[PDB]
């Protein structure tokens, strides 16, 4: 019932590609490590003494994803593919507004 | 005025609807402004006494 | 650095239809150029009915919206038949210019007053390596006090759009070597 | 030790830095390359101060 | 303690980033904005993989 | 130890860096690429000093 | 402890990066976007080595 | 310990970096991207040195 830390994925945890119906890392590999909390990947994620004593029981730490950032692909003046200044959050709100969701 | 309501979008863009589709249709009237009113609320506070 | 900054800054304080004329310039450069050269030779109803007049005068006001404060030296290529030299100096796959063609050109471009017209893109520095050089004649022009210059970007470089209500006066032509080709630099 | 007495710390603002806004013919406002420091000295030289 | 035993640390590559060369307006080769991650998925989605 | 005696620390300025302003057609002043150090030596080299 | 014996530290160079010079739109020489690493692989795959 | 003796520390300049000034499109002097290191090897390569 309390959030220990909210972590945004830095360089070590960014996935370069993610196709539909796939994962990062891929199906045959082992999961990432979400070690650090600062921007330059040099500050680990601390808990205090009461939270550590709470962990030394049945209590489990849950993980919720509150958002994801990422780019899409577009072709520039040449035939190249540019995915740099192309954010998906520019359209996450607009798509959710003019649509019906089906799962 | 090209922007009567004082917001980043002109009167034609707001009247016709050539703006963010997540904008409420209230703000599609050139007199009502597209305007976010964001505020933060604290839910609980944790204290870590570093003895 | 300087031209990039000032150009990207002028592309904001333009009116929406001015940017319309500027972006539809990057599509009909030849067509709207020739129409700016020959717009005034019609009837009045043939003028205000022409769909290019809107963008024409929008672009003209965009240009004249920023006049310089001191004389500037600009550089741009030109075809020889623009100056009544109806022969070729040399074909652009040749590398040399003969003294005969040099003398003929000098004889025919020394003693006239060539009126100019319409819009044209120019540069502020001589051509180098990578720039396109289709014609053998390089006109080095001096634009005077208070002449509208509009800097725009074709997504990688900068061009200076100007309007020509002057008449160019050739002073001296010299034969230049650039990249192993022989061009003509004419001071105007 | 001096502060654990009648001594107080005063605060003097020596300068302030900030931007101004410049509209296009639409309502596009930019406040980045716009510094008031560029104009403080010029305004304080051609003016008379009234309060 | 688990490592001061028969146990070993394995290494897995999860992705590799890199550039490709492209001849720009002049004869210069540029490899800066060019990223292979822009084409990894596109190539994997139109192809058969022969080894 | 020297400082806890008659010894005093002196301060001398060896150089000063700063900008100048350049207007435009209107009164738009810019003071960013404009550096006085580009002109200090050129001014010292063509002048006579009067104090 | 190895080092306080006959054991020595060797130095091996795996790669070197640097620039080359080209004339820009002026008479000036530019060596910033120019990178020899763009051509190291291309030269090696088109030539014969001689020492 | 070696320094609490007759041993001194010398100082050797292996290189010096800097800039030169040119006039940009207008009468303004620029010294930012104009590096002297682009011209050192070339000047030394075509010259005789007199001291
Ligand atoms: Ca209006």
């Amino acid at each position: 019932g309390e959030t220990l830390a909210t972590i945004k994925a830095q360089d070590n945890q960014i996935g370069n590609n993610l196709s539909p119906n796939e994962t990062y890392p891929k199906k045959g590999l082992s999961p990432l490590a979400l070690n650090t909390m600062d921007q330059f990947n040099a500050r680990l994620i601390p808990i205090n003494y009461d939270q550590l004593k709470k962990l030394d029981s049945g209590k489990q730490i849950k993980l919720e994803t509150t958002q994801v950032s990422g780019n899409y692909g577009t072709k520039n003046s040449q035939g190249q593919i540019i995915t740099e200044g192309n954010s998906w959050s520019n359209y996450i709100s607009q798509i959710d507004s003019v649509s019906a969701s089906i799962i | 005025e090209s922007n009567t309501a004082g917001d980043p979008y002109t009167d034609y863009q707001k009247a016709s609807g050539s703006i963010d589709k997540a904008i409420k249709l209230e703000a599609r009237d050139p007199l009502v402004a597209a305007y976010p009113v964001v505020g933060v609320g604290m839910e609980n506070l944790i204290i870590s006494t570093n003895e | 650095q300087w031209e990039k900054k000032e150009a990207e800054r002028v592309e904001k304080n333009l009116d929406t239809l001015e940017k319309e004329a500027l972006e539809l310039y990057k599509k009909d450069s030849e067509q709207i150029s020739n129409y700016s050269q020959t717009r005034q030779y019609f009837y009045d109803y043939q003028i205000e009915s022409n769909p290019r007049e809107k963008e024409y005068k929008n672009l003209r006001n965009a240009i004249s919206k920023n006049k310089i404060d001191k004389p500037i030296n600009v550089y741009y290529f030109e075809s020889p038949e623009k100056f009544a030299f109806n022969k070729e100096i040399r074909t652009e796959n040749q590398n040399e210019i003969s003294l005969e063609k040099f003398n003929e050109l000098k004889e025919t471009i020394q003693d006239k007053l060539f009126k100019q017209d319409g819009f044209k893109d120019v540069s502020l520095y001589e051509p180098g390596n990578g720039d396109e050089k289709p014609t053998p004649l390089l006109i080095h022009l001096k634009l005077p006090k208070n002449t509208g210059m509009l800097p725009y970007i074709n997504s990688n470089d900068v061009k200076t759009l100007i309007e020509q209500d002057y008449s160019i006066k050739i002073d001296k032509i010299v034969r230049i070597v650039i990249e192993g080709k022989q061009y003509i630099k004419a001071e105007a």
